[PDB]
């Protein structure tokens, strides 16, 4: 049990991605695209950087994007964490 | 970060890729400081979110001990964690790591002797074994072997491979006793 | 001469590389034959001889016949293996060495580590002018050259990569053009780059399977002096029968786990002995005259000795071997020792040894 | 033909159940488990066989005073002055007893050898009684799987 | 075989719906859409 336990999360964090949760294969239309999303695009240590830096910066400096996701974590919401949904997909039409 | 946005939500403008390699190095130097992460924003759209992230912070995050929790979060994350509650967890786990960085950088404020055995005596063992060849005197051999029948062929053939052989085994009888001497 | 000595000695070679499988199938087939006539041997008279008893009476100079042809194929054997996998040894290790040379500088940026004989090593083969002697790329030199003249210096990377500059323009420029033939002993000696062959002999002697047929081939030899000494070529069948390795594979696949183990019961056992040592000193004794009596638990090593030898080979644990504790004092908290023991140790490690092995089969 | 040896002796007879494998086909699911993996059990055994020939091998060359199976001191029974013997007697009472050869053999206490006589029986113990038959054990279990 | 069946059991619930049976994803093109689906829509006890 324990060996799968850990096979299945090795499975899972190769297969899809943390935060937005699409599978590999849609990122791997472009080369290296995976990897790339989950490395530069969606990584988890970008958002607790990110945490980190808003936190530690002061409320008057913050923008509007700052301020929208300093109230929203404030009243915690997590609806502004990108779910089903990236750049990419959105922009399917203009980025290709 | 005003370059890397015009150059990500501009992907197919020449003059800017020209203006980029103009601006080549800077991008190079602050690439490890410059965040980015996507986000749901107000206009119910995906928007890209540009910040700085600072060194202390990174070496702190690469820690292994950091990594070891970060281990441990994903395992129970996708073992028995559920949808609802996966940002949740991540966003505790995201103030608890953050909250012991800080306190780490806080706080943070200001064998050879067997490998060099191990190679004297393969260096002394192959030149023993080279001497040899190192002394030019083939002369004498040379005498006798100038009537060159296949039994002496191969009689030298064989001669030599048994020369390396017992050069190794000087070899590994030269590294055992400097292990010993080395432990004792 | 040379042109027809050289010939005799490729020839001898190439055959040796032929055969090198078939040879190492041979010096197994001879090992069981030695092993299977050495069954029939007994001792006589302490008087220790080395007297083969059978009826038959041939067995004896069989196995003189044996033991030498055992000798004659282990060397052979180490012979083809340098005729045949030495050369795919020496061209990885050059690819490799080339490959850090150039797109990591691990001897114009950086530095071995110091604790690496490998990268340590390295260093001789990169001033030798037979360099890529077996890799393909002739122009490693030329392309670390290329890559790291600027920064680093020309006339250093030329001395680092052993080029020699001046020789080149003085070349290319006005030159005296008259071979000498290598046939003479002087020319074929200065051929040969010493530093190269010295760095190969090194690398030969490093590779793993060269010293286990050098294993192979002594064993061999100190099979003539003692006769048994050729029991221990029947544990190359691991090697020779792939069919071996998947059942093998099973132990090998979790042995830090299996050694780890081990070490936990001893631990383990430790604690018990120092438990028993300390309260239970009294049910120790194993002499069954009661005139001399033997404790077992008087000493710590002792007691742990006992407790690591007879309690765990024992099938119901300490308390088979130790005395009953009926009608005492300490009788409740003997019990609860040896079935503790039992549970723990017998029960529950053994299982997890077990599956160890099941789970690396699956 | 068995049927017809019956005849003669009636007890020819019980090599016909020996049918039932093949008579009912639940058998065959508990059987498939042992033939599943039967070249691998075979050459467990192999290698089991050879490992007991190498203990024996170190016996009689250094341990051949232990191997004394008389209880009466006027007819020594001595079971390893002989490569065979020895072979034979680990094979046999070695492998089938519980803790191994150490169980059979003399109590070494007091000896010049006692510590390589106490790793010789530990290692016996640990390779062939533990580790072999748990090979066995986890190809059937893996068989089932 | 018994942990295998519950694993099993788990995978096709948090998989595909019980009353339509289709997967997860297509539903989950909108956000929480696979457990609105199966909690609202297509809810087996709202079937009872
Ligand atoms: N949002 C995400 N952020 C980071 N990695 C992700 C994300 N989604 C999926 N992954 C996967 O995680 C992999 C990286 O694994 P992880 O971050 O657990 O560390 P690792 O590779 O085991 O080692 P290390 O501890 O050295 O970083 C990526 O290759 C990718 O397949
Ligand atoms: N038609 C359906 N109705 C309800 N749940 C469904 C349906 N189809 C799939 N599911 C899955 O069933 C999950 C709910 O599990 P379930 O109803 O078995 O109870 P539970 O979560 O184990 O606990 P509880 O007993 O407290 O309700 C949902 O999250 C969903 O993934
Ligand atoms: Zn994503
Ligand atoms: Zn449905």
């Amino acid at each position: 049990e324990l060996r799968d336990q850990q096979e299945q999360v090795k499975e899972d964090m190769e297969t899809k991605c943390f935060i937005c949760g699409i599978g590999n294969d849609y990122f791997d239309t472009v080369p290296h695209g995976f990897e790339t999303h989950t490395l530069q695009e969606h990584n988890l240590a970008n958002y607790l950087f990110f945490l980190m830096y808003l936190i530690n910066k002061d409320e008057t400096e913050h923008t509007g994007q700052e301020s929208y996701v300093w109230k929203m974590y404030q009243e915690r919401c997590w609806e502004f964490f990108p779910a089903g949904d990236c750049f990419r997909k959105q922009y399917e039409d203009q980025l290709n | 970060v005003l370059l890397t946005n015009l150059s990500e939500h501009m992907p197919n403008d020449t003059r800017l890729q020209t203006f980029l390699e103009l601006a080549e190095s800077v991008l190079n130097y602050f690439q490890p400081f410059l965040g980015r992460i996507e986000i749901m924003g107000s206009a119910k759209r995906i928007e890209r979110v540009y910040f700085e992230i600072s060194e202390s912070s990174r070496t702190q995050w690469e820690k292994p001990q950091v990594k070891e929790s970060k281990r441990q979060f994903i395992f129970d994350v996708v073992n028995e964690g559920g949808e609802k509650e996966k940002m949740e967890l991540f966003v505790n786990f995201c103030e608890d790591t953050i909250f012991e960085m800080q306190l780490a950088a806080q706080i943070s404020e200001s064998s050879i002797l067997t490998v060099r055995s191990a190679l004297f005596a393969l260096r002394y063992n192959i030149l023993t074994l080279m001497r040899m060849l190192s002394l030019k005197s083939l002369k004498k051999q040379m005498k006798k072997v100038k009537k060159m029948t296949v039994k002496d062929m191969v009689t030298a053939f064989f001669s030599s491979y048994w020369s390396i052989f017992m050069t190794l085994l000087h070899f590994v009888a030269s590294v055992f006793r400097g292990f010993f001497r080395i432990i004792c | 001469f040379w042109k027809k000595i050289i010939a005799y000695q490729q020839k001898l070679l190439n055959y040796f590389a032929r055969n090198f499988y078939n040879m190492r199938m041979l010096a197994l087939f001879v090992a069981f034959a030695i092993n299977f006539i050495l069954l029939f041997y007994k001792v006589s008279t302490i008087a220790v001889h080395y007297v083969l008893e059978e009826s038959s009476g041939y067995m004896e100079p069989t196995l003189r016949i044996l033991a030498i042809l055992h000798t004659v194929i282990s060397f052979f054997c180490i012979i083809g293996y340098y005729c045949l996998k030495v050369p795919l040894v020496i061209f990885k290790r050059e690819k490799e060495v080339a490959r850090k040379l150039e797109f990591d500088g691990l001897y114009i940026t950086e530095q071995p580590s110091e604790d690496d004989i490998k990268g340590q090593w390295d260093r001789l083969v990169i001033n030798t002018q037979s360099f890529p002697n077996n890799y393909w790329d002739k122009f490693v030199k030329r392309k670390v050259m290329d890559k790291y003249g600027e920064f680093y210096g020309r006339d250093r990377i030329s001395e680092l990569l052993g080029m020699d500059k001046a020789a080149l323009d003085f070349s290319d420029a006005r030159e005296k053009k008259k071979p000498k033939k290598d046939s003479s002993l002087s020319a074929v000696l200065n051929s040969i780059d010493v530093k190269y062959q010295m760095w190969k002999l090194g690398v030969v002697f490093t590779d793993n399977s060269f010293l286990y047929l050098a294993w192979y081939m002594t064993m061999s030899v100190l099979g003539h002096y003692n006769n048994f000494f050729f029991a221990a070529h029947l544990l190359d069948i691991a090697m020779g029968f792939k069919t071996l390795r998947t059942i093998l594979s099973s132990v090998t696949h979790n042995g830090k786990q299996l050694v780890l183990t081990v070490g936990l019961l001893a631990v383990v056992v430790y604690l018990y002995t120092v438990v028993a040592f300390n309260f239970f000193r009294k049910f120790y004794n194993k002499s069954e005259d009661g005139d001399t009596p033997d404790m077992k638990c008087d000493d710590m090593l002792t007691c742990y000795m006992f407790h690591m030898y007879v309690g765990v080979r024992a099938g119901g644990g300490i308390g088979d071997e130790i005395e009953d504790p009926a009608g005492d004092e300490y009788e409740i908290y003997r019990i609860i020792f040896d079935i503790t023991f039992f549970f723990f140790v017998i029960v529950i490690l053994l299982a997890i040894i077990q599956g160890l092995i099941i789970d690396a089969f699956g």
